[PDB]
């Protein structure tokens, strides 16, 4: 059974050092090169650089010479890629993976590496509400706004998900180095402001939960 | 007694060649026993060839 | 020091028909160019190397056509599997990846429901205002938010999220966050959202004022 | 670089076997430093050949 | 020039024993087989042994194992050939030769071993003529008898080489372990008795050398 | 063990003339016979090897042949230095030597003159008994030479000794001692010396009596 057993995500003060691990199994690491990628959230992959357990030789990307160093322990089946000097822009997820000096048969997990000033925070919950103009009054769309908490994920459901249909709740972005998402759900008019509505908001990090109202006010 | 010697001499040409495959390769190279398995009876076939120039 | 161009974010297709998937290299790169699935939440796995050779265990619909500085991924036929993204990669001198495309399935014309909300009370008294405009259930995923203060253009402030096909109906959604301080926000009267899309002339409006 | 191994190769091949040869040959091998060099250039040629079973896919 | 060069000759007492040297030039010895080889006086040729000094290893005719014996120094070009158990059988000229295991491409100068119990010995030098008889007149044919002497060789002239042609000198052979030989001369009937015919021998060995007369009856 | 026969103890021939010196294997020794030259007072020199392959150095004319029981050695023109001696080797198995075989001149056949001797005075003093007979100048070398002690004929303590083929006229010699006790041979009285050759039906005798 091929694995290639990545170590957990990682979540480290900007500046710091990170060791990531790399064990493989399956096969003998002896006699093949592991390479380390870059795929940045949302945008591509980058390579960062190969190591030859059984050799010990590495070769480096000219981007990432100074930033970072592999290593490996050939009786452990085991390879790191230590990252020195962290910062926003070393961000993304990492992966280990099999194969050539080039072409990569079978990839890891991808550790996730968040940077980031920011301590635990949980989020602000702001209300969306509609004034009072009115216009295609068939549906009434309503919203919250998760905003200023690290880390991820936020967990988001409307009436405890009672209200399960014709909900949107988007990805967040990386807003003042806290992360804020936006979410949205459309209920008849007929019901609203007649039945009421709950943002349902929950940061598992910090253990902070909010069941807050929509208003009209 | 004649290919106790020749065996031997294939054995070591089809590992190191297998060796210097895997490491410049640019792909994994599964499979490798049977890589080697056919470089070291080609290589066999090769010292019979090469054994045969010494012609009286 | 040389690129990989994938034209298309975005390649439309529907299940049991044919699709190609184009990548550009920015200077000749021989046959050494590499394809690449990635599902959501899946590491990346090969499906061609040097530009046209199927890597074991890909089923024969992966067809790999390449040389030069122009190489495309065909599949044959698209089934639930194939709804990943591609990239492609040149190892000739050094390693380029693809820009990557997105493979998502076609339907038919969709404008968005667009909605436009004020800053919150509780967030005016923080001092931050963030004005939120929805755009949701619209294909195709080509769709230009503008954001506009008393009929004047703005560009600064505003940060977009997105999320992916819906598994239901096969459309996409959009946020977008207007975001500045109390100080400026209680300088200004009028706040709308506009929308250009293929499924009106007119940019979809909608606006608020106080 | 790709000859690094190659040639070093080669001479192994051809030292043992022309060692062989003289110590198993009822005729003393006269000009072994010829027949060497046949069983050198030989070497390398078909080393080459054996190489290419790797990857011609 | 390739040459191999083989020690000098032996002279043994049976039972005794004798270390025959071949040194090489002209090639290298540890990429070739030295073989030695027994050539009587009978002329046959037996063969003896062979090593392979890069090596050692060595190779005996089953004839000759219990007695001969082979060794070698390669930083001195040398192959040594060592004979115990000494007989007059064993006598022969010993060549050492090069070549592979079978064929020897290029062979030494020899060296003869004489095995005896007799030690240095002058020849007895007899007068032989005819008896009273007349045999075919024309011409006359005298001789000498030059018996039981040790080691080889003599030499014998007539009339201290004046008596020049139609001589005939014969090789010695084997009488009680000890060297025999006859010689002849035709000079015509009507110089002898009236011209003294004399035989003159000479054995080096024992720097013993006879002036005879041939005398009638 | 295999034995290698060569039949002719000689070959008779002359300069600008073809020959062939064979030899005849006990057992099969395959192609696995060498051939060797030896001039007198010299050691061997190499010829054929492979039973048809000459050795580095060795003239056209060697051009020796056969496979099997069966071999031979066939100079084209014969040259005054292949007067010598030829042998011929096996090693299928097992390393065996011939004993040769001697290349003569040819030349008119030539009938010995015999001589015949009795001990001398000295030699009857010491105890010993020497009968000499020569026989010279004779052609070819096939001589049988029988004693006889008053009719009755010798074979023991008798040695003969022969010589070369002669380089000023081309015949062999021969001599032979009949070493008798002193005792022995004053109780006989007639001694006689005979030879058997292809120049005579009649052999050659002649007689000593006391």
């Amino acid at each position: 059974q091929v694995q290639l057993q990545q170590s957990g995500p990682e979540l480290v003060k900007p500046g710091a050092s990170v060791k990531i691990s790399c064990k493989a199994s399956g096969y003998a690491l002896s006699s093949s090169w592991l390479n380390w990628v870059k795929q940045r959230p949302g945008q591509g992959l980058e390579w960062i650089g190969r190591i030859f357990p059984g050799d010990g030789d590495t070769n480096y990307n000219g981007k990432f010479k100074g930033k970072a160093t592999l290593t490996a322990d050939k009786s452990s089946s085991t390879a790191y890629l230590q990252l020195s000097s962290l910062t926003s822009v070393d961000s993304a997820v990492y992966f280990c993976a099999r194969g050539g000096t080039v072409v990569f048969d079978y990839w890891g997990q991808g550790t996730t590496l968040t940077v980031s000033s920011a301590k635990t925070t949980p989020p602000s919950v702001y209300p969306l509400a509609p004034g009072s103009a009115a216009q295609t009054n068939s549906m009434v769309t309503l919203g919250c706004l998760v905003k200023g908490y690290f880390p991820e994920p936020v967990t988001v459901t409307w009436n405890s998900g009672s209200l399960s249909s014709g909900v949107h709740t988007f990805p967040a972005v990386l807003q003042s180095d806290l992360y804020t998402l936006s979410s949205s759900v459309t209920v008849p008019s007929s019901t609203w402001p007649s039945e009421t509505v709950t943002c349902n908001v929950a940061h598992p990090a910090s253990s902070t939960k909010v069941d807050k109202k929509i208003v009209p006010r | 007694s004649m290919n106790k010697i020749g065996d031997d001499l294939a054995e070591t040409i089809s590992n190191e060649l297998v060796s210097v495959l895997q490491k410049n390769s640019p792909t994994f190279l599964e499979s490798s026993f049977d890589i080697k398995s056919e470089v070291k009876k080609h290589a066999k076939s090769m010292l019979k060839e090469l054994i045969k120039v010494g012609l009286p | 020091d040389i690129v990989m161009t994938q034209s298309h974010k975005f390649m439309s297709t529907s299940v049991g028909d044919r699709v190609n998937i184009t990548c550009k290299a920015s200077q000749d790169v021989g046959i050494a160019v590499a394809w690449y699935q990635q599902r959501p939440g899946q590491s990346p796995k090969l499906l061609i190397y040097w530009a046209s050779k199927r890597h074991t265990g890909v089923h024969d619909r992966f067809t790999g056509t390449g040389s030069g500085t122009d190489f495309t991924l065909t599949i044959s036929t698209v089934q639930s599997e194939d709804l990943a993204d591609y990239f492609c990669q040149q190892y000739s001198n050094s390693l380029t990846f693809g820009a990557g495309t997105t493979l998502e399935l076609s339907r038919a014309d969709a404008a968005p429901t667009v909605s436009i909300f004020p800053p919150s009370s509780e967030q005016l008294t923080s001092g931050g205002a963030s004005v939120v405009c929805f755009l949701n259930n619209f294909y195709p995923k080509d769709i230009n938010v503008k954001w506009k203060i008393d009929g004047s253009e703005r560009q600064n402030g505003v940060l977009n999220s997105w999320t992916d096909q819906d598994s239901k109906d096969s459309t996409y959604s959009m946020s977008s966050t207007l975001t500045l301080t109390k100080d400026e926000y209680e300088r200004h009267n009028s706040y709308a959202c506009e929308a250009t899309h293929k499924t009106s002339t007119s940019p979809i409006v909608k606006s608020f004022n106080r």
